[PDB]
């Protein structure tokens, strides 16, 4: 989950804006073949839990 | 971390008895004697008491179990023999359990009564014998070879 | 659901205790289990059943260090002598896994092999070079410094001696024996008539019995 | 399955290149230099006082110190051998051959 | 410096007084700390 | 649920259970029996003395 | 060659099975909840702290 549960901004049309900040530690499988001259392809997968 | 880890359900019975088995992960202070390292043994303790209530409010005692209709106090730490996995470096030699009441502190102190479970544990020196001690001794005894050079 | 069916799929980080057998390290196979059960409910009030015989590995990320060869889940009924009407149920999911040994092959076994190869090289170096002891003692010093690498990289468990640890101790003893034998050879090489008299058995063995096989001058 | 929860995903990718300057300055170039020292023993005399074996084996000792230095920095997976580990093993083997 | 200590805080709350003879001799109570007014005593020079 | 809910409603609503009060007279002590089961011994850290 | 062993748990109603081994075993231990008795075939190697009774007779583990 997100780090801070800030306020949402509700507009007269009912459209809700939310900008919470987050500290995320995500899983990045490190390809080690060319270490320390390597490059990595890390991923951040966001989805609904429920 | 004074408290138990998982606050599970209590079991109550028609007699009014309440049974509670909370599990806990505890980090306690065990002073280390290094005199005979790596052939040393340590004496650690787990001291359980109530900081909310005194001896006037609660009375601590060991569990009373029964064998063949005769009751006895459980004066030891219970270890399930079938399910227990021994620690990688520490063998357990003694597991006593005591109820300690010291008269030095005042009676209105919650620290007057406690139940202490002790672990006397011997180090298994195999790692240190193999990796450090034997090479150290064998290199140190080569100092006698310069007299033949 | 409208029928009262509840599905609950929470995540968790499971830190489980597992008997680790380091006898064959780094080529070891482990079998680690997760026993799950209702803590305060026995089988007579809550019945737990496994969803499948096997744990679900469909969303399993490939591990960096281990390969899971086998996985299964077993339900266990436990009865106690005091109560013969109330079982205690558990479900134990076990995983049999194999370590990938490439890291320890590259970083521990190969330098030990190279030092073991270097150990026997001092016996081709002539004593007149004045470098036999330098070579042997420096091989020992390199092994001693590599002990830092090994104490950093290898688990500190006393349940068993790792196979790689046996290789280490063998190489250490090998180098020490090389040093002792080199001291003996060097002592032999500066034996002089003013200090020593050649025994007859040394002349019988090391001059005629063996060198006749070799190609030099008695 | 449309009724299951987590199947529509928004995935953000980060393709990141490592800046290797620390490893070049502190590990790779000193190791290259110390290993190239061992090539100099072919110009020392082959007699007492030339000190070929001293130089070669002390270079190997320095390389073992470097093994300890990199041992605390390389990842510990086992699909592939790192490039730095391959190079250090190669330098070790070269020093072994120089000693031979 | 990491220490394990027991504080000892004494004060007087005039609102929590009673006559013991009107309550069957009860002269002391053990009340959860969240239920009473506490002084806001903190360690000012904590490092964490 | 019927007898379980009935018993809970009898013990905690009809009888007005108070968890803040000890189950004893004011001058009496409650006997607590304690036992310990060692599930597993994780570690003894020598430097941190723990 | 065959044998009849018992295999029930603890104080459950007795059951029996056919052991192809030359011994039947009773295995007794005590966890925090109570005493467990396991009956079966052979003479297994038990962990320390477990009572074991091996016997070479029909219906001998009870
Ligand atoms: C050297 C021995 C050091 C003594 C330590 C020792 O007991 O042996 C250890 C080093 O096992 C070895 O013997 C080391 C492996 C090979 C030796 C290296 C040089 C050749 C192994 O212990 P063990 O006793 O050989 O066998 C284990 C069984 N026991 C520990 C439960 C008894
Ligand atoms: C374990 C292995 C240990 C291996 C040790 C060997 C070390 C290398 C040298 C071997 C040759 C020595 C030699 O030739 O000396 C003499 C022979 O007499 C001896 O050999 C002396 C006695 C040696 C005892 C060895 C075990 C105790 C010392 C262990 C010390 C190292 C311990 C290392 C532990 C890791 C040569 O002189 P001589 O022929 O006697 O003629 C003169 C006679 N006179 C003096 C009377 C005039
Ligand atoms: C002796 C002690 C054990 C030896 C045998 C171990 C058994 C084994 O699995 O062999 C393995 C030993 O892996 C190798 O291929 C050798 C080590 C890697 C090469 C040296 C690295 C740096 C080379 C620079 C100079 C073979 O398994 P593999 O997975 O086929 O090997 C990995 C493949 N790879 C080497 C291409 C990365």
């Amino acid at each position: 989950e997100v780090a801070l549960y800030c306020n949402v901004l509700v507009s007269p049309d009912g459209c809700v804006y939310w900008l919470p900040p987050a500290i995320f530690r995500s899983s990045c499988p490190v390809s080690v073949t060319f270490f320390p001259f390597d490059w990595q392809n890390c991923s951040l997968i966001f989805q609904s839990q429920t | 971390s004074f408290q138990i880890s998982y606050s599970c359900n209590v079991l109550i019975y028609p007699s009014g008895s309440v049974y509670w088995l909370p599990p806990a992960i505890f980090r306690s202070s065990c002073p280390i004697s290094v005199t005979y390292f790596p052939f040393d043994w340590q004496n650690c303790s787990l001291k359980f008491s109530s900081l909310k209530y005194t001896t006037k409010e609660i009375t601590l005692s060991l569990k009373q179990a029964e064998e063949d209709g005769r009751s006895y106090p459980v004066e030891w730490i219970i270890i399930d023999p079938e399910g227990f996995t021994e620690n990688g470096e520490w063998e357990i030699v003694h597991r006593p359990a005591r109820v300690n009441v010291d008269p030095s502190v005042p009676l209105d102190s919650p620290n007057r009564q406690d139940v202490t479970f002790y672990l006397i544990i011997r180090r298994k020196p195999l790692f240190y014998v193999i990796n450090i001690l034997v090479p150290c001794v064998l290199i140190s005894f080569m100092i006698n070879l310069v007299f033949y050079l | 659901d409208y029928t009262g069916h509840i599905t609950w799929t929470p995540p968790a980080i499971f830190k489980s205790y597992c008997e680790i057998i380091v006898t064959h390290f780094p080529f070891d196979e482990q079998n680690c289990s997760m026993k799950l059960g209702t803590w305060t409910y026995d089988g007579s009030v809550v019945v737990i059943n496994p969803e499948s015989d096997q744990p679900d590995l469909s969303n399993f990320m490939e591990s960096g260090e281990w390969v899971i060869k086998e996985s299964r889940g077993w339900k266990h009924w436990v009865f106690y002598a005091c109560c013969p009407s109330t079982p205690y149920l558990d479900i134990t999911y076990h995983f049999v896994m194999q370590r990938l040994p490439l890291y320890f092959i590259v970083n521990v076994i190969i330098p030990c092999l190279l030092f073991s190869f270097l150990t026997g090289l001092v016996f081709y170096l002539p004593t007149d070079s004045g470098e036999k002891m330098t070579l042997s003692i420096s091989v020992l010093l390199s092994l001693t410094v590599f002990l830092l690498v090994i104490v950093e990289l290898i688990p500190s468990t006393s349940s068993a001696v790792p196979l790689i640890g046996k290789y280490m101790l063998f190489t250490m003893v090998f180098v020490i024996a090389s040093i002792i034998i080199t001291v003996i050879v060097i002592n032999t090489h500066h034996r002089s008539p003013s200090t020593h008299v050649m025994p007859e058995w040394v002349r019988k063995v090391f001059i005629d019995t063996i060198p006749n096989i070799m190609f030099f001058s008695t | 399955p449309a009724e299951e929860a987590g199947h529509q995903k928004v995935v953000f990718y980060l393709l990141i290149q490592r800046k290797p300057l620390f490893y070049v300055i502190n590990i790779i170039a000193p190791c290259v230099l110390i290993s190239s020292v061992a090539i100099l023993i072919y110009f020392l005399p082959a007699k007492a006082g030339g000190q070929k074996c001293t130089v070669a084996i002390n270079v190997l000792l320095a390389q073992t110190v470097f093994l300890f230095l990199v041992a605390k920095k390389v990842p510990e997976t086992s699909q592939a051998v790192p490039l730095i580990s391959k190079y250090l093993t190669f330098l070790l083997v070269v020093t072994i051959l120089i000693v031979v | 410096m990491s220490t394990k200590v027991y504080l000892d805080l004494e004060w007087t709350d005039y609102r929590l007084s009673w006559d013991p003879e009107e309550h069957e001799g009860i002269d002391s109570l053990r009340i959860s700390a969240e239920s009473v007014w506490l002084p806001d005593v903190v360690l000012l020079n904590n490092n964490d | 649920l019927n007898e379980e809910e009935r018993l809970i409603r009898h013990l905690f609503e009809e009888k007005a259970y108070n968890k803040e009060l000890r189950p004893a007279a004011h001058k009496e002590s409650v006997e607590i029996s304690l036992a310990l089961t060692l599930s597993n011994l994780i570690s003894l850290k020598e430097v941190e003395e723990t | 060659g065959s044998m009849i062993c018992y295999n029930q748990q603890s104080s459950q109603p007795p059951t029996t099975k056919t052991c192809s081994e030359t011994s039947c075993y009773k295995k007794t231990w005590r966890d925090h909840r109570g005493t467990i008795i396991e009956r079966g075939c052979g003479c297994p190697k038990v962990k320390p702290g477990i009572k074991l009774h091996c016997c070479r007779t029909d219906k001998c583990n009870n």
